[PDB]
């Protein structure tokens, strides 16, 4: 459904920080 | 470096699930629904 | 007139605040933490 697309991008934003916190 | 770790995964599959529950049931108040889901997660296994 | 399906805003803004404290506090288990955060939010709404 469309939720699998909007929920897949929303996660990409949260992980962009939790994973980018132990590097930069 | 053998001593520089601080970013355990797992928050991804967890948050995404919330996106499929809130969109499936579409509750009136997410604040309360939020405490309902996670709180029940404590009884899923550990 | 032109119908379709969309998503309510606020979900991302909510997890964003949670994603922050999760790193600042760096708790051992996020499950119990997630329940302690949303559950405490209710105290704010009267």
């Amino acid at each position: 459904d469309l939720i699998e697309e909007a929920a897949s991008r929303i996660v990409d934003a949260v992980i962009e920080q939790v994973k980018a916190a132990g590097a930069y | 470096h053998m001593g520089h770790i601080q970013i355990p995964p797992g928050l991804t599959e967890l948050l995404q699930g919330y996106t499929v529950e809130v969109l499936r049931q579409q509750p009136p108040d997410l604040v309360d629904f939020a405490v309902e889901y996670f709180t029940r997660l404590r009884e899923a296994r550990r």
